[PDB]
């Protein structure tokens, strides 16, 4: 009974039976700050049973720095008191409560424990308890750039998914006595050694079939071998494998054991002696913490950090650590304790309730069991940093100003940042921005721009969104909610709803990207970051790219002359079939998915564009009889939706869907089949059918299958919707007019001058004139997945189903036809909030304005394997023009509004070369090879004349510069690579 | 992008690929109109046909899109003019020039694959009556190949 | 040498390589397992991403040293 | 001497070939005997696939070996 309206995008990447073991499990966090509220949100947004809060400490405004559901009307009240409410409306389905006091004994009542802000030696008293009785206990700390995470979730774990990937399957082409099957040509099984496999539908040895799993032992990317199979049988041809993925049984220690024998998980592998360090210096926090009052040691103090450092050689030499501490490290651990960013909040909070998910789930691989991180790259340099600076002012800013100091929160306060979306990534960029203090100070300033409307299925992810909001504009909502929650932001935002592009270049022009001091992209496709990487790459203005993807995520950082861009490096394209598969010869789920999708388009959608359009263009008919690959189609799709099988009523719209039916099959069927017998065979004696090929079958219409049923209802409504009639649901009239329905005979045709232009011309005459049809229009039908009323989706499955049916291919579901149709990208509000961490880690390294190239960090990681890389970015290429160093990305000439032979004459005296080619956009402004007369007609004109002319439009107002690419010669010959050119008009 | 199709297209002009000719449309060079000649051992000598090839805005690292603008009587292009041509589908690299496409459809041209066809009428007939398959690809490219 | 390589999504591959083999080698043997052309390939060390032209001393990659083959995601 | 190549439709063609023989020879061999390409024959051994521009002596084939010759179809 899940809500698949509202966890669309999470069932894609957990499941129907990890939400239903989730909507059953109790999750108890201790600690109400930013990495409690943090982790309690994600919880909550996940979607639990329920989630109870344990903080019973009154609210002091430095907690502001990174709890964005505190307010300074607050100030005196218990933190959890004022933070359940603003809890309990992120999500309906999930309860949050409060609990005055905490027994030992009451902890029974939770699927997982969750401890933040809580001493050693009570965690300690708490785990004592959780570990003998089976419950999952995580254990996360933050403190300054410096962050700490533990999990123990019993010594007998059992983990049913260990990685989170789709299980592995392939089609076999011969297995041979020994048990070596090899795939189909130029295919990848994708199997490591050690999987276990299941075999169906082998013919030649049937003992395959049965479905007992077999190791898997890889001999190359196209074999494997599954031990002897030599009573089964002799050899087997054909045949399908899947991979079976089995459980497995973590063992974990309790807190206490393995304090003095740690496990460690490694974020970095270029640092990987550190972690050995933090272990020591947490733990003599807690003591320094435990000998004070449960004070931590003052910013930046020296006292306190020596005292500090002698408490981490006691425990050093306590546990008999053999590891010689670093003094710097330690002491910089000491100093930044009492910081509190939201951005280690965000990341942390996102870590930890993707470890909840796990207890909760039994799904991924958990961390095992210390993780240490550290972001100290972070830490400005350009400023003074000392006692005096660090000191807390009384303001809200005191956790970050302890590892920033003040000079920095004024440099943080006048930035001039450009937010690019406003989806799950913009709304957890909103929120960092607000609490950091972004834009907060005169000369400050936020803008962010988005097109898009609220829907239900985004308050999965984005917590800035309510159900009130659905409908409204998401850039507006986010602004006004982050006003909300920083009340300083109050008239320092600007939200536009205009989508970048090159559409848009008015208002995003020279004066706006000027001012920037740097834009973030919160894009959801290539073509958008790509526009905003070069336009910033103009502009030379820093960009912050992420991006996520169910689990996964990443974060790059582009940076003026010093690294390259975002579109300097290559992705992986989206895959497209092969026409002649989808149209012919399917054999997944996934081909007929994609004709079904084109069928719906070529009924519902094209003809009825062609019908409005004669309707509206009076020169129509002659430019599509010249412009179209095939004007006897528009022509027959115009008389048939006009005048031939235009439906008076709803029976004519399910007489014409039966028709459909029949016609795509039942009858393409058998013509394939008269064309290509089941036992014919191919040029070289090889069976035609065999291998990717399935021979298909006919189809009988039954009123009583589902699947039929299902296709008429679905068809039938969907012609009404087009025609504007009303369509109905109850089964008696379909099964009332469908019994009366005579097939026209069918006979597959064996085949066997210039006249056809007249049958044209007198179909084209036929039709009615447009004069004689003034206000009449077809309603088109445009896709839409996320209605569940429309019967878009219902008709695509429906079709899809058929034809799986036709080439006996396993159908599938709602479910997945949606995911596969509507090209749904399954999303995570964890994975959100790690990503916004990183990136709003990066975004004070470009506040203070690091120049080396190794104090930056691009940023992978995959949650459902704890996995976590980090790397430089890459140095922009550097060449060799004239003999001067030129950076082949950022460096640009800058020249005036000359002739284009000025321009050629400019190039060949300074640079000493000879222009060659010379384009702007899409058009071809010169070319060396380009017969005299045209060249002497194009030399004297100016560049801006020159463009106007070549692309029939002239140049907007607004338009400021020009860019233009230019390929040129040496003295020699040799082609040399120049940087482009920007004419200023 | 702009680049890399220059460079191709210089490429052309110096060295003539003899049984093509591909350029610009006017002054675009995201929208080329090439032709091919039917090659002399095959049903189609003595015929002028003319291609579409539309670069995306991703080249090279996206397939161009090439199609047949005259009609041919093949079992491998289909009456929108599309190809049966793995590298621009699936199997594309930003390492092929348009000359190895052009001289690819050639190819093509030159013997028909009928074992994986994308118009299985004409398939059938070539397999079956190869002399009507002989008759009918000659009156098609006598009809709309050659005028 | 022996390296291992480890995928962001939880794969292992294991190369036979030698010190002097250039990151275009390394490469094209990941190709040559993997199916990923070298250009779309994001080899990781040791907080370094390896670049073409270079060779594996160049980095300090020695016997049984860990790579992270990464790519970018284009949701959010 | 003397080796066996199994189909996927369960034929065995025999080949007389020597171990010094070029994989392409072979595949010519194959071409000549049943007409398919070379460029479209697959042939594998011991669960490794022949390569062009080697030999069969390469692959540690010998007296009456037993090879799988699978064919990949243009698009
Ligand atoms: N070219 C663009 N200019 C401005 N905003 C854009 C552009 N392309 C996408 N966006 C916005 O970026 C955000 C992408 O975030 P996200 O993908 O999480 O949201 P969504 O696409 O609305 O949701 P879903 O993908 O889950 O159905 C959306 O607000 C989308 O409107
Ligand atoms: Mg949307
Ligand atoms: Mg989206």
């Amino acid at each position: 009974t899940i809500d698949e309206g509202l966890y669309s995008r999470q069932l894609y990447v957990l499941g129907h039976e990890a939400m239903k073991q989730m909507s059953q499990s109790n999750v108890l966090i201790i600690g109400c700050k930013g990495l409690g509220v943090e982790i309690a949100k994600n919880v909550c947004l996940a979607g639990v049973k329920s989630v109870t809060l344990y903080d019973p400490q009154p609210t002091r405004i430095e907690d502001l720095s990174s709890q964005y559901f505190l307010t300074e009307d607050d100030i005196g009240v218990p933190r959890a008191k004022v933070t359940v409410s603003k809890l309990a409306e992120l999500n309906q389905y999930v309860p949050v409560s409060v609990v005055d006091e905490l027994s030992t004994e009451y902890l029974k009542n939770f699927k997982c424990v969750v401890v933040t802000e809580t001493s050693l030696t009570k965690q300690l008293e708490i785990n004592d308890f959780t570990h003998k009785n089976h419950i999952a206990y995580i254990a996360a700390d933050s403190r300054g750039l410096f962050g700490s995470i533990f999990c123990d979730f019993g010594e007998n774990f059992i983990c049913t998914d260990t990685d989170g990937n789709e299980p592995l399957t392939g089609m076999i082409a011969s297995i041979t006595d020994d048990g070596v099957v090899t795939m189909l040509e130029e295919t990848r099984h994708g199997l490591e050694n050690g999987d276990f496999v299941k075999f169906t539908e082998v013919k030649g040895m049937p003992g395959l079939n049965d479905g007992t799993p077999r190791k898997v032992e890889v001999k190359g990317p196209y074999t494997f071998s599954i031990g002897s199979v030599k009573d089964l049988g002799s050899a087997g041809y054909n045949g399908v494998f899947t991979q079976v993925k089995v459980p497995t049984k973590i063992s974990f220690k309790s807190l206490r054991e393995s304090l003095k024998d740690p496990e460690y998980v490694y974020p970095d592998f270029g640092k990987m002696m550190r972690p050995p360090q933090y272990h020591i210096a947490f733990q003599a926090l807690s003591a320094f913490a435990d000998a004070h009052e449960g004070s931590l040691p003052r910013p930046r103090n020296d006292i306190d950090a020596a005292e500090f450092f002698e408490f981490c050689k006691k425990i050093a030499s306590t546990l008999q650590f053999d590891v010689e501490l670093d003094e710097k490290l330690i002491k910089e651990i000491s100093y930044q304790a009492r910081g509190d960013l939201v951005a280690m909040s965000a990341f942390l909070g996102g870590a930890v309730a993707q470890e909840v998910l796990k207890a909760t789930t039994s799904k991924f691989y958990p961390l095992k069991q210390y993780f240490y991180f550290d972001s100290l790259e972070s830490l400005p340099s350009s400023v003074t940093i000392s006692e005096e600076t660090c000191k807390p002012r009384g303001c809200r800013y005191d956790g970050q100003i302890a590892v920033f100091g003040s000079e920095f929160q004024e440099k943080i306060a006048s930035l001039s940042t450009f937010l690019v979306g406003a989806g799950a990534i913009g709304c957890e960029m909103l929120k960092n921005w607000a609490m950091m203090g972004v834009a907060t100070g005169e000369s400050g300033h936020i803008s962010v721009t988005d097109m898009d409307s609220i829907e239900k299925s985004n308050l999965n992810r984005q917590f800035l969104f309510r159900p009130r909001d659905v409908g409204k504009l998401k850039s507006e909502c986010a602004s006004t909610a982050v006003s909300i929650m920083n009340p300083s932001l109050t008239g320092k935002i600007t939200s536009y709803q205009e989508r970048v592009g090159p559409e848009s270049e008015g208002i995003f022009g020279d004066e706006f990207f000027e001012k920037l001091s740097l834009v973030t992209n919160a894009l959801d496709n290539v073509e958008a970051r790509m526009y905003v990487d070069r336009r910033c790459v103009f502009f030379e203005k820093p960009l912050l790219e992420s991006g996520t993807l169910g689990t996964k995520g990443n974060t790059q950082v582009v940076v003026p002359h010093l690294t390259e861009s975002y579109g300097s490096s290559q992705d992986p394209p989206e895959k497209s079939f092969p026409i002649c598969t989808l149209k012919n010869f399917p054999n997944r789920i996934e081909h007929t998915i994609a004709w079904a999708r084109d069928l719906f388009e070529g009924l519902f959608k094209q003809p009825i564009d062609n019908v409005n359009m004669y309707l509206s263009s009076p020169n129509f008919l002659e430019t599509s009889l010249k412009t179209s690959s095939n004007p006897r189609e528009v022509l027959e799709n115009i008389r048939d939706y006009l005048v031939t099988e235009k439906p008076l009523s709803f029976e004519e719209c399910i007489m014409w869907a039966r028709l459909q039916f029949d016609k795509f099959f039942n009858n393409n069927i058998q013509q394939l089949l008269f064309n290509f017998p089941k036992d014919s065979v191919t040029s070289t004696g090889q069976p035609f059918w065999s291998g990717p090929k399935r021979a298909p079958t006919p189809l009988s219409f039954d009123i009583h299958n589902r699947e039929h049923f299902d296709f008429i209802v679905a068809a039938a409504s969907l012609y009404a919707f087009n025609y504007g009639l009303k369509s109905e649901t109850d089964p008696a009239i379909y099964e009332r007019v469908l019994a009366g329905y005579n097939p026209p005979p069918f006979a597959p045709k064996s085949g066997i001058a210039n006249k056809d232009k007249q049958e044209l011309k007198s179909i084209a005459d036929s039709l009615p004139p447009p004069s004689s049809l003034v206000g009449f229009r077809l309603t088109p039908a445009e896709f839409e997945k996320d209605d569940d009323s429309n019967h878009h989706i219902d008709f695509i499955t429906a079709a899809s189903n058929l034809r799986a049916m036709n080439y006996d291919i396993t159908p599938a579901d709602r479910f997945k036809t949606k995911f596969v149709a509507g090209k749904i990208v399954p999303a995570m509000c964890t994975s959100t909030a790690v990503v916004s961490g990183l990136v709003c880690l990066e975004l004070v390294k470009l506040v203070d304005g690091k120049k080396k190239i190794e104090e930056y960090k691009n940023g992978f990681f995959n949650l459902a394997i704890g996995l976590f890389t980090f790397s430089d970015p890459i140095a922009s290429p550097k060449m060799k023009v004239n003999g001067k160093e030129i950076d082949k990305i950022w460096d640009r000439y800058n020249l005036p509004d000359c002739t284009l032979q000025e321009l050629i004459d400019y190039f060949q005296k300074e640079e000493g070369l000879e222009v060659t080619m010379l384009s702007s956009g899409v058009s071809l402004l010169y070319a060396n090879f380009q017969p005299p007369k045209k060249l002497a007609e194009r030399l004297p004109l100016k560049i801006s004349e020159l463009v106007e002319q070549i692309t029939k439009k002239k140049l907007e107002p607004f338009r400021k510069h020009l860019v233009l690419e230019i390929c040129c010669d040496d003295a020699n010959g040799e082609d040399v690579e120049v940087p482009f050119i920007c004419i200023k008009l | 992008a702009l680049k890399r199709i220059n460079r191709e297209l210089a490429d052309l002009g110096k060295d003539p690929p003899s049984s093509s000719s591909a350029g610009p449309v006017g002054d675009d060079l995201f929208h080329w109109q090439a032709t091919i000649m039917g090659p002399a051992d095959s049903p189609y000598a003595g015929g002028v046909f003319f291609l579409s090839i539309h670069f995306p805005t991703d080249y090279p690292f996206k397939p161009p899109k090439v199609n047949f603008t005259t009609r041919i009587y093949h079992p491998n292009i289909n009456s929108n003019g599309s190809i049966c041509l793995d590298i621009l589908r699936d199997q594309w690299s930003p390492a092929l020039t348009i000359s190895k496409v052009l001289l690819s459809i050639s190819s093509l041209l030159t013997d028909p694959n009928p074992d994986d066809p994308l118009v299985p009428e004409i398939a059938h007939v070539y397999k079956t009556d190869r002399s009507r398959y002989e008759l009918s690809a000659r009156e098609w490219t006598r009809k709309y190949a050659i005028g | 040498m022996q390296i291992f390589v480890k995928t962001l999504t939880g794969k292992t591959i294991t190369l036979e390589v030698e010190s002097s083999d250039t990151i275009d080698n390394v490469k094209s043997k990941i190709q040559d397992k993997e199916g990923i052309p070298p250009d779309q390939q994001r080899l990781i060390f040791a907080g370094k991403q390896l670049e073409d032209g270079r060779t594996l001393s160049d980095y300090n990659i020695q016997k049984e040293s860990t790579l992270h083959l990464v790519l970018r995601l284009r949701g959010g």
